């Protein structure tokens, strides 16, 4: 499998045995996104959660065809130390698929 | 259509049918929402368990980039490579297949057995659960998703 | 016939009723009597009738009356929501309306006409349930606003004097209205 | 031609008290007399059923016994989408409640059974389901005839 | 006239005669032969000749016949839920319903006028192809409480062999019939 | 109104030995002659076919090419609610056995065909379905005449 | 009466005609007049009037004309399609025939019978905007396979030239078309 994520954590991702990669902006994290779906990749790749919330949505030109690799945010460096709500999260994860947004 | 007695049974006859056909569809997605109102708790706990995982590996990624110094760290990440053995079994929910993570962690894919760097040890095992924190997670999710997309269908 | 209100009888006289009082099983089933349709059912003598309510009854009769249908029309439509989502796991806002519709129904438009005290009933005794009922309502409401957990509101022992508003004699019925008034000013403000 | 608007079956219904209708589902499966409780219907019963004429438990077990085949009927058609197992444990029960009501109680074929047999049958079919489920009867009743085997009548059905 | 059962020749016929065979031209356009409705048709006399079937072809041959009409009954049902949501949305204990409906329709109820063979069938060859029937399907539900995958049960070669034993003469049938009743078991055995 | 129940073609029907029945589906699009075989009838043409007259694997034929196209027009119902992407890969087939059916079989213009013609166009299209489905021709036929590829005449 | 096309005065006459317009009360609803049923209609005079278009129009005439009604044939076909699956579900491939066969229904099909220059219009003005319509599906079609972006071509503004081309009168039209023709060509090359 493959994670992308910032720099500061590609070798620490190697350091567990998988294929790390770094990004810095909205627009390379999404081109390296592109490049890892467009190569036989992996049945994962992990990306950003600070930067790209919704990576499905911009990559599913390719992706609906063939969806083999299954996309995730993962938390990033500046915002796991302080938190962040999985409830909101989960909140609007039940608004994306019932609509009702209506939850307790 | 011709209009006929013959042809008016029939079509009351039809009326009969869809009427309890949708009813039938309403019970279905009853179920349907039963199931799924119990899964988006379970990704809820999955979820806060990965975002433990990441704070206990990133605390240990940073004790190990400080003390042991990024030369060691380059050193750890030159003498582990890669994992290219996955499966995608897939399992089944509701006629539709869905792809199941599983990954193979295998022996040797480690390397610098000694214990002196302490440090870097420690943030290479806290990242080895954080891979299955993660697989679990994507396991919830796929299914919570595709449960979506069926009640959508249905309804 | 078959039910069906497109049959040439009905259809003629309806054209000339003023009243039109629609009737199902369905409530029957539920063993709710009398088993009127609330949402089928019309009358066009309620604006003739007011000032005669206002006069002889109550000054505010016609202003809680229509109070009261409008709370029964929000319950209404929340039946879109309740029909896929269940009826637990909504909102307060939702759950409070949800729960007073379920009172009005079971405790104002239900009636047995066997008891003494419930087969014949004045238009003061309807008025002062009315009252108690939309009291606990806003109160609710209110207590809602300043946060509380509605499980709490589904239990305070209030609620079952609006139950129990139904059995009191006729002549002894103000003094108990007086006395709901009283109690229910209590118990909403302190635990809440 | 099946048809309950044909002006005959339509005239009778307003002259007379109720009806006793057969189904050929019922006749096709089997079961015989194939008569279909769901559509039936006497509107004289409440003035003749009751204590010094009958038990006292009449209207409450027909009542209980309605109810429970018409939740089992529609639970038989779920199951056959959703599966056994995708059911839950009181799904189950009316699942085993509905067949064996209608291969027990309706298909009795030549015999000749007095109100005393048919209510035991009746009250040995109600067992198999939970104390609790049945809200249409009394505590008292459930307290006396609630409990008993069905294998009486599995001796020659 | 125009195929309307309401004619009133038609009505006067049915309350006078013992059995009644009602042809259906939708099946008659897709050349299924005989054509007969299995739903619009009944019989008078079925309970009265058991003693002769019983003496005179087998002492089982009523509870074939009838478990033979319960799966007609069993397939009829489930066509309403196909009609709904498609074949492929149902269990693999109702595919194999409906593939056994499907086998005893083409195979056991169609028969050709002209062919040298197919045109007359005795007694006895309907009970052995009834038989075979019955055994298939208690086999493939054995099969299916193992796990096995249906899709894979009607692939089996049995399925030809029954499929044709319409056109095997009447003097082979009794050969023909005991090697497709060894070859059942010899395949249902070990499946996979 | 293209209303077969209509008294004229009612009686017509009862007195005469069949039928030719045009379909206006098949009009409007572009297929001439637009002949519909399922409708249509030939009550005498028993006597007329078979071995010494035309050839012996007509009768089979016929009736196999009646059944296929049943079913392919069931299939074509069946889509219309389930979508053709949801279809098994056997239902397939029957798909194109009936597009292909009605452009190639019917869809024969001005020009004269001969029977051989016919027969070899008829075979060329039995050839797209598998060989265990044919179970209205016998297996002598099918070892003397199954094979044959469309592309050879229309390719 | 009531739009009933059954009735005897109605099938009487389609005997003996040789055109046959057929109105829509659909469309004459939404205001898209002359509100012709394209798929209801028919006309036995096409074939006998060919050699006439092919000496006083053009010699292509009929191909156009049969490429335009082969272009609403299948957007008719895709309508049952998009109408329970929504039209982002459908390819590139199949959009691009919904928006020209709007294209078509809305800018060639309607026809303003109170406008002061589009109440009359030629035949050579009608093979203009014929040949315009089918020169801009074709470059679209060839643009599509360069992967392309269907949103990319929609906010062309060559788009608003065809909706706009029927108000043009008679003695402006030829340069209007030849313009228009050359800015098809160029703003798809212009385009990736």
């Amino acid at each position: 499998m493959a994670v992308i994520a910032d720099p500061e954590t590609a070798q620490g991702f190697r350091l567990a045995g998988l294929e790390g990669y770094g990004a810095s902006s909205a627009e390379e994290a999404q081109s390296l996104l592109e490049t890892l779906v467009e190569r036989g990749g992996y049945a994962l790749v992990a990306v950003d959660e600070a930067l790209l919330p919704d990576p499905e949505r911009a990559v599913e030109r390719l992706m609906r065809g063939r969806d083999l690799p299954v996309l995730l945010p993962i938390a990033g460096l500046k915002e796991a130390f302080q938190g962040h709500d999985v409830e909101g999260y989960m909140r609007e994860l039940v608004r994306k698929t019932i609509g009702f947004d209506i939850k307790l | 259509v011709s209009p006929t007695r013959m042809n008016l049974l029939q079509r009351r006859g039809q009326l009969r049918l869809a009427q309890k056909g949708v009813d039938l569809l309403k019970k279905k997605r009853d179920a349907l929402v039963a199931e799924f109102f119990g899964l988006v708790r379970e990704a809820m706990e999955a979820r806060k368990a990965l975002d433990q995982a990441a704070k206990e590996a990133y605390a240990a990624l940073l004790l190990a980039q400080a003390f042991d110094g990024p030369e060691v760290v380059a050193g750890a990440a030159l003498g582990v490579p890669p994992l290219e053995g996955v499966e995608a079994e897939v399992e089944n929910v509701w006629g539709s297949k869905v792809p199941r993570l599983k990954a193979t962690f295998p022996d040797g894919a480690l390397l610098s057995p000694v214990g002196t760097p302490a440090y870097t040890l420690e943030a290479s095992r806290a990242f080895r659960r954080y891979a299955e924190a993660l697989i679990r997670v994507a396991n919830t999710e796929t299914r919570l998703k595709k449960i979506g997309e069926e009640i959508k269908k249905t309804t | 016939p078959g039910g069906d209100m497109s049959e040439p009888v009905t259809q003629s006289t309806l054209r000339i009723v003023g009243a039109f009082w629609r009737l199902d099983a369905s409530l029957a089933f539920r063993r709710h009597f009398p088993a009127i349709n609330w949402n089928g059912s019309y009358s066009l003598f309620t604006s003739a009738l007011d000032p005669w309510y206002r006069e002889n009854v109550a000054e505010d009769y016609p202003e809680l009356r229509d109070a009261i249908s409008e709370l029964l029309q929000r319950e209404a439509g929340l039946q879109e929501i309740v029909q896929l989502v269940g009826p637990d796991a909504l909102q307060d806002a939702e759950r409070l309306v949800i729960e007073v519709g379920r009172i009005i129904r079971e405790d104002f438009l239900q009636q047995n006409a066997y008891h003494e005290v419930d087969a014949y009933c004045s238009m003061k005794k309807a008025y002062g349930i009315m009252k108690m009922i939309l009291a606990f309502y806003k109160e609710a409401e209110a207590a809602i606003k300043r946060g509380v957990s509605i499980d709490e509101i589904l239990q305070l022992p209030v609620l079952e004097r609006i139950g129990r508003a139904r059995y009191v004699s006729e002549e002894e019925f103000p003094a108990y209205f007086e006395e709901a008034m009283k109690e229910i000013q209590g118990a909403f403000k302190a635990l809440a | 031609d099946d048809d309950r608007t044909h002006p005959i079956p339509d005239l009778t219904g307003y002259i007379t008290e109720g009806q006793i209708q057969l189904s050929r589902e019922l006749h096709r499966k089997g079961i015989y007399p194939p008569i279909d409780p769901l559509p039936s219907l006497s509107r004289l019963m409440n003035n003749g059923v009751g204590k010094g004429k009958t038990r006292e438990d009449h209207k409450q077990v027909s009542d209980q016994l309605y109810s429970a085949y018409a939740n089992g009927v529609d639970i038989r058609k779920l199951v056959a989408i959703i599966g056994e197992d995708a059911l839950t444990e009181n799904d189950r029960r009316y699942l085993q409640f509905a067949d064996a009501f209608e291969r027990f109680f309706i298909n009795q074929g030549q015999q000749n059974r007095s109100i005393e047999e048919s209510l035991q049958i009746a009250w040995a079919l109600l067992s198999m389901l939970p104390q609790g489920e049945l809200k249409r009867i009394s505590k008292d009743h459930i307290g006396k005839y609630y409990g008993q085997k069905l294998e009486e009548i599995w001796g020659a059905p």
